[PDB]
């Protein structure tokens, strides 16, 4: 199967450059263009440029001339994009995608990487604390959760019971607090009758800080 | 550049019915009998997904509920019958000449029956109170439509400026939303008051619902 796998989340300082990667599998890497696309809230999708590994051909948007540089390493099936002179306007999710020939164009992007989130900031990485949202002692359905507080940069992911509990789970979009740090909650609704017999653990991952927390959420015995 | 204008910017369509999204290009995208216009779907946390290429070709694996039409400068994406899983943002994109350009996007809301929220309040944890800050959380679970009012009251005094809300994307299985509101106080201020209450107003509720606790009473 055609697959594109991108490198991890970045936190990089203003004025510097960042170089991210897109590793391809499942097809002849030198035979297809790789396109790069920027996604920033409030600005939809914006194309940056294309790279052809079988020859090192480039095509850029005029808005990224002198800002983006596309390269590849055919020995590892890896395409790269470097963004220079970074500012807060460059904080965004960046995707790679593979084009294919139909008619007389290749800009039909059927296969996409999962995206690389880039935050441009001089502030330090801070992994979160994780606090329980304990099921109330005062029915048929109870709600419980985990509060993931005071982290930077995005993102955080949460699972429950190592991925075994998915029904009724709501993991909320993070909020940027006025401290400049993010917070998010993840909740699940479950049968109140299961509270004394079923264990509930939220699995919190903040990869930028390598913070991995497994927090057991138990009813408060009062 | 070929500028793409989508309309509407946001659309609510009844479950089971037809959603139609328009994309108009500033110049023709036709060549040799093909129209170089594509359509993508995107949900939060995921990359865009190709639905339709060259105006009317259904991408392999995409349900035939999706179809595309048009030529020249005027194109439409049609979804019929709409299902819960179609809640997403949709984009057109032209492949005729560089730069490759996208429309601004259209958010599709799936209109379902009214559903009142189930409301829950959570006191700050003892673990957090060791740190000098108190977060009080009010949860509104699985409601529709999206509009909802959450008011915090501390000892019956209405709070302002010290809470933040987060709302989920529309659920891909039941078309509801959920909402969290977090009230943040210093530990010092939290211990100066007793009654913490979240009051919720929503179309599905005949009268506001209040959930509350008394600090320390557990």
């Amino acid at each position: 199967q055609v697959q594109l796998k991108q490198s991890g989340t970045e936190l990089v300082r203003p004025g510097t450059s960042v170089k991210m990667s897109c590793k391809a599998a499942g097809y002849t890497f030198t035979d297809y263009w790789i396109g790069w696309v920027k996604q920033r809230p409030g600005h939809g999708l914006e194309w940056i440029g294309d790279f052809y590994p079988g020859g090192d051909y480039t095509l850029y948007s005029e808005n990224f001339m002198g800002k983006a540089s596309l390269t590849a390493d055919t020995s590892s099936n890896t395409a790269y994009m470097q963004l220079s002179s970074l500012t807060s306007e460059d904080s965004a999710i960046y995707y790679c995608a593979r084009g294919h020939y139909y008619g007389y164009s290749y800009a039909w992007f059927a296969y996409w990487g999962q995206g690389t989130l880039v935050t441009v900031s001089s502030a330090s990485t801070k992994g979160p604390s994780v606090f329980p949202l304990a099921p109330s002692s005062k029915g048929g359905t109870a709600a419980l959760g985990c509060l993931v507080k005071d982290y930077f940069p995005e993102p955080v992911t949460v699972s429950w019971n190592s991925g075994a509990l998915t029904s009724g789970v709501h993991t909320f979009p993070a909020v940027l607090q006025s401290s400049g740090l993010y917070s998010l909650s993840s909740v699940v609704t479950v049968p109140s009758s299961s509270l004394g017999t079923q264990t509930y653990i939220c699995n919190v991952n903040h990869k930028p800080s390598n913070t991995k927390v497994d927090k057991r959420v138990e009813p408060k015995s009062c | 550049d070929i500028v793409l204008t989508q309309s509407p910017a946001s659309l609510a369509v009844s479950l089971g019915q037809r959603a139609t999204i328009s994309c108009k290009a500033s110049q023709s995208v036709d060549y040799d009998g093909d129209s170089y216009m594509n359509w993508y779907q995107q949900k939060p946390g995921q990359p865009p997904k190709l639905l339709i290429y060259a105006a009317s070709n259904l991408e392999s694996g995409i349900p035939a509920r999706f179809s595309g039409s048009g030529s020249g400068t005027d194109f439409t994406l049609n979804i019929h019958p709409v299902g819960e899983e179609d809640a997403a943002t949709y984009y057109c994109q032209q492949s005729h000449e560089d730069p490759w350009t996208f429309g601004g996007g259209t958010m599709l809301e799936i209109k379902r029956t009214v559903a009142a929220p189930s409301v829950f309040i959570f006191p700050p944890s003892d673990e957090q109170l060791k740190s000098g800050t108190a977060s009080v959380v009010c949860l509104l679970n699985n409601f529709y439509p999206r509009e909802a009012k959450v008011q915090w009251k501390v000892d019956n005094a209405l709070q302002s400026g010290n809470s933040q809300e987060s709302v989920t994307e529309q659920d891909s299985k039941d078309s509801t939303y959920s909402l969290s509101s977090t009230l943040t106080l210093s530990k010092a201020d939290y211990e100066k008051h007793k009654v913490y209450a979240c009051e919720v107003t929503h179309q599905g509720l005949s009268s506001p619902v209040t959930k509350s606790f008394n600090r320390g009473e557990c």
